[PDB]
């Protein structure tokens, strides 16, 4: 009869849909796991807690002198101590060589800011009291814009910075 | 067979794949 | 009415619904202005002449987020997920408690409204420290949300009275949905409650100098993922147990409906690190675990898509539709109560696709904190949930008040629902596309009109959405007040049964349905899953607190 047959077919095909759904989600998981084994994964923040005092970060330690923010830490590696604050970034510009691994260490003396480097996958929240650590290699020389993409107050829409990647 | 429902989940599948693989491509282009 | 003496829950339900629609209207006033802004048009001067208390774009966005996404949605959930189960069981909720929950919501709303309207809590609906709102914002929001604990109690009470009177019967479907929904929300709600009691309230009151921003956010998003499922599941309750009847059909599977809700109970809460992919100090392995669990929580909506689509198809075939598209044409497109959720569900297709991208850990770095994110969620909550609530004006309000819907009000409702749907689709194109061009969310970008030249095309979409949704909203306001403040009353509308669907004929059930009805057991499982997903990170953060001072940068 009508309803019983419709019911039976509906359920059989639904189970097929669900198995298929699952397969496709599992393939996404495999494709995500691939990203995690590549250099593209550098932009994931370090999970290690690295606490600082937002009230002295402009007076003492590696964020206190932005002209010394860029430090060579290996043969082809540079560490950059970045301050995100209301409403800008220091140093400005950040100047690095292309082809080198750049380790960004970013904190804030005030509120939460974003650090979104347009044209790249660098997109990290910056918490007062915490160091956000992310890694990236700029393959193309030139000027990249930093956008703050976390609401930080009335100056949010004009909070930009600059990275200069030297040939 | 529930042909209408299958068409809906075909559109849903296509949408999901276009979205996901599109952004996957953007992710690697920006890597 | 003697209707209200016999069914006093009708009046309380009405009060939740109207209060929610009022919040919807006020928060939504800001929407068109925000859409124009993402279209690079600054119309805030006009708004501040109309509403002189508005000091900024960001005060507006705070009101928008809080009133639409927190307030309206909760009130709708409290209406639907108390009243539908009560009517299915034909039992009265504890009326003292039901009125307590309304007054708690009302008072909390008023208390939170005061700082918001006075420009003392322009911190957005996420209120991330160390941005520091006025204490009345956090206290009022706290009492508002805690209203729901009374709702949970009320529905567990109804369920237990019913099982006492009916031992050896399985929980009826709508009541099953509501019980697991409210239990899910209990577990879910604990994050924010902890955040408020341990951190935000003592801080806002002066009792501590600082708050640790990472621990605040982690506790926030414990609640912050499942709160969207809390928004969604009332609309699913309608879509599963009422819409099939309005379509002309039947629900095609009771057990598949139960299973979707049970998976929501198990998987809604342990996933919140998918809002913290860009956060320092959370382990990447935990991020990947939460990503995987987030893709699993997609499954119940993948299932819903088929169960619901198949029910609509069945409905359209019953009404004579034949071929692969004829079943669509055959449905009751003349009925706004039918149309509103069906259009919601269409936008849920790109909406859910956007969610799955967001869930995929590394892919989140493409879209995080861009206009993509509001593009996603307007399809989910500002379209499907909202449209389902708007549909309820055309069946639920008459059932609660006896006020009839004229032919003219029905047609107007069709127009509102279509323009709202079309507006949201258009804006979703504008926001997803600007998002992919790196335009930030939560930004007064029309005040930096040369900052995003490449987004010129999507920006046109945003302007157009802005004006379409302003028309939709004005029409919605006119329609709502037309129906409420109507002359006529026909009490037989308030006395009619709710249009609950029948379930299609066919066996297969009983064993799966019995296992799913072990609600105490599944509740314990859900909580265990939360302890495993959150406990290790939270143990670590709590042993390494780093409180920092508060700022007001507005
Ligand atoms: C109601 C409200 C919401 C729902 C539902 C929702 C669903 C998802 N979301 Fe989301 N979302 C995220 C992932 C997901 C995933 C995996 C799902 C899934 O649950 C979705 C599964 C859905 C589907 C698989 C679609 C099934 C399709 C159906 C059921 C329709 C079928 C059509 C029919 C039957 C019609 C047929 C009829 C005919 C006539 C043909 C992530 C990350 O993983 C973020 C953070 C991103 C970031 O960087 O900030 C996020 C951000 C948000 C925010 C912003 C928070 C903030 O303010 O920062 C909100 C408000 C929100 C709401 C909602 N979201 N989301
Ligand atoms: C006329 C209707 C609407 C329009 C035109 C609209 C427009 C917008 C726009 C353009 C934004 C982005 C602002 C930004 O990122 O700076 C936004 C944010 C938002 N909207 Fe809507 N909106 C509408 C209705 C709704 C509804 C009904 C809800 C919920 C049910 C909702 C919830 C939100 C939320 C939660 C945000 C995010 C606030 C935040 O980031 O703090 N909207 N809306
Ligand atoms: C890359 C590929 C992308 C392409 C995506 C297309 C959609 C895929 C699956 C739909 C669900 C499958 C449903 C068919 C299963 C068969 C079934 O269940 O039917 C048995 C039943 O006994 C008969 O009466
Ligand atoms: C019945 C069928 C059963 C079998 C079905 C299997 C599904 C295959 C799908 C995807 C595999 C993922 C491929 C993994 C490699 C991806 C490489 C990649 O994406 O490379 C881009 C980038 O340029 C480099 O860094
Ligand atoms: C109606 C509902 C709203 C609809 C939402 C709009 C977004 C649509 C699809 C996203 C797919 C991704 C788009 C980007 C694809 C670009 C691409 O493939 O990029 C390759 C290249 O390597 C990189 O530069
Ligand atoms: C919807 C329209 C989709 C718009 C496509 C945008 C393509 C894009 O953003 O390109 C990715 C990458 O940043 C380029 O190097
Ligand atoms: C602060 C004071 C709030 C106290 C409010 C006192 C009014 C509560 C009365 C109540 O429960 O309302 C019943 C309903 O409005 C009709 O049946
Ligand atoms: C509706 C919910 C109301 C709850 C509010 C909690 C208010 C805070 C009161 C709890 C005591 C906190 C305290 O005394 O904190 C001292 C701290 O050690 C300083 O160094
Ligand atoms: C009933 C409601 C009672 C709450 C009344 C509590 C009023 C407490 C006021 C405390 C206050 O304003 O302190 C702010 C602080 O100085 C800056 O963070
Ligand atoms: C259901 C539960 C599912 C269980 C799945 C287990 C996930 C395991 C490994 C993720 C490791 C990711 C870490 C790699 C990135 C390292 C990095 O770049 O750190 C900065
Ligand atoms: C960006 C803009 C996107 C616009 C999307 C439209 C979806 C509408 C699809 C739903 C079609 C239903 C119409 C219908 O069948 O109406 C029957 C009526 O009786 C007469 O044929
Ligand atoms: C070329 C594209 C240009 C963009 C259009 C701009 C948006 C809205 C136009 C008006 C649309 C209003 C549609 C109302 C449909 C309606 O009410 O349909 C009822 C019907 O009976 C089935 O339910
Ligand atoms: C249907 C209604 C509108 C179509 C929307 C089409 C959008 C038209 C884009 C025109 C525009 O603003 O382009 C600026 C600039 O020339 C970049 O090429
Ligand atoms: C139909 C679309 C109507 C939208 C009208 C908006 C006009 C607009 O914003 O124009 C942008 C243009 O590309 C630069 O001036
Ligand atoms: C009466 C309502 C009081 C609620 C107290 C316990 C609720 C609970 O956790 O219920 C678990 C589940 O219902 C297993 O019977
Ligand atoms: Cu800094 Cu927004
Ligand atoms: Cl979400
Ligand atoms: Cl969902
Ligand atoms: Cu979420």
């Amino acid at each position: 009869v009508d309803e019983h047959k419709a019911h039976k077919a509906i359920l059989a095909y639904e189970k097929g849909w669900l198995a298929f759904s699952l397969a496709m989600l599992f393939v996404f998981i495999a494709l995500i796991a691939y990203t995690l084994a590549t250099h593209t994964a550098g932009v994931i923040p370090a999970g290690k807690l690295e606490r600082v005092d937002p009230t002295t970060v402009r007076q003492e330690g590696p964020w206190a002198d932005p002209a010394q923010a860029v430090v060579q830490t290996g043969p082809n590696q540079y560490t950059v101590y970045v301050l995100a604050f209301a409403f800008g970034y220091q140093p400005n510009p950040i100047e690095v060589p292309q082809g080198a691994e750049i380790v960004f260490k970013i904190t804030s003396p005030d509120v939460i800011h974003g650090f979104h480097v347009e044209g790249t996958n660098i997109n990290v929240e910056v918490l007062p009291g915490e160091v956000s650590t992310v890694r990236y290699t700029f393959k193309r020389p030139g000027e990249y814009r930093i956008i703050c993409n976390q609401y930080c107050g009335l100056g949010h829409q004009n909070m930009f910075g600059t990275i200069v990647v030297k040939e | 067979k529930p042909k209408g429902a299958l068409a809906v989940i075909l559109v849903l599948t296509l949408t999901i794949l276009v979205f996901w693989l599109g952004v996957y491509a953007v992710f690697f282009a920006r890597g | 009415s003697r209707v209200y003496e016999a069914y006093p829950e009708k009046k309380a339900t009405l009060y939740f619904l109207v209060l929610g629609f009022l919040a919807l209207i006020v928060g939504s006033l800001f929407g068109p202005f925000q859409a124009l802004n993402y279209g690079n048009v600054d119309a805030y001067p006009l708004l501040k002449r109309l509403l002189p208390f508005v000091q900024s774009y960001y005060q507006g966005l705070t009101l928008h987020g809080v009133l639409n996404a927190i307030v309206f949605t909760q009130l709708f959930a409290q209406a639907i997920m108390v009243y539908l189960p009560a009517r299915e069981l034909n039992m009265r909720p504890n009326m003292g408690l039901m009125w307590l929950s309304w007054w708690m919501a009302f008072i909390g709303l008023v208390v939170a409204a005061l700082p918001l309207l006075a420009n003392e809590a322009t911190v957005l609906y996420t209120f991330y420290p160390p941005l520091k709102g006025h204490w009345a914002f956090y206290l009022g929001a706290s009492v508002f949300v805690l209203s729901t604990w009374v709702s949970i109690y009320i529905v567990l009470d109804l369920w237990r009275r019913w099982k006492a009177a009916n031992p050896g019967k399985v929980t009826p479907l709508v009541t099953y949905m509501a019980v697991v929904f409210w239990l899910m929300w209990f577990l879910a709600s604990l994050g924010l409650v902890l955040e408020a009691v341990l951190f935000l309230l003592p801080w806002s009151f002066g009792l501590v100098e600082g708050v640790d921003p990472l621990v605040a956010r982690t506790l926030f998003w414990w609640t912050g993922h499942p709160i969207v499922y809390f928004w969604l599941l009332p609309a699913y309750a309608i879509i599963y147990t009422i819409l099939p009847k309005q379509a002309g059909g039947k629900l095609v599977s009771d057990p598949m409906a139960r299973l979707a809700f049970l998976l929501f109970l198990l998987l809604s809460t342990p996933v919140g690190f998918h809002h913290q992919f860009a956060d320092p100090g959370i382990d990447p392995t935990w991020k990947m675990i939460h990503s995987v669990l987030t893709l699993f929580v997609a499954v119940p909506s993948l299932m819903t898509a088929f169960t619901v689509a198949a029910s609509l198809e069945f409905a359209g075939r019953l009404r004579g539709g034949r071929g692969l598209f004829g079943w669509i044409r055959a449905l009751p497109w003349d009925n706004p109560a039918f149309v509103a959720p069906v259009l919601g569900l269409l936008g849920f297709i790109p909406g859910g696709a956007g969610g799955i991208v967001n869930a995929s850990f590394t892919l989140d770095y493409v879209v995080h904190n861009t206009a993509w994110v509001p593009g996603h969620f307007h399809l989910q909550v500002a379209s499907l949930v909202t449209l389902t609530a708007m549909g309820s004006l055309y069946w639920l309000l008459p059932n609660l008040t006896g006020k009839p819907i004229s032919d003219a009000q029905r047609r107007l409702g069709l127009a509102v629902v279509w323009l709202w749907f079309l507006g949201m689709m258009i804006m979703a194109v504008g926001l997803h596309w600007a998002g992919l061009l790196n335009v930030p969310r939560r930004a007064y970008i029309a005040q930096v009109p040369d900052a995003y030249p490449h987004a010129a095309v999507p920006m046109v979409f945003n302007v157009l959405a802005g004006i379409v949704l302003l028309v939709a909203l004005l029409l919605f306001i006119y329609g709502l007040f037309s129906v409420l403040l109507s002359r006529e009353r026909k009490p037989e509308l308030a006395e009619a049964p709710l249009p609950f669907a029948e379930v299609i004929s066919g066996p297969e059930d009983r064993r799966l349905v019995l296992a799913m009805d072990r609600i105490g057991f599944w509740f314990a499982v859900a909580a265990i899953l939360v302890v495993l997903a959150y406990g290790p990170t939270l143990v670590q953060l709590f042993g390494h607190l780093n409180p920092v001072p508060g700022w007001r940068l507005w």
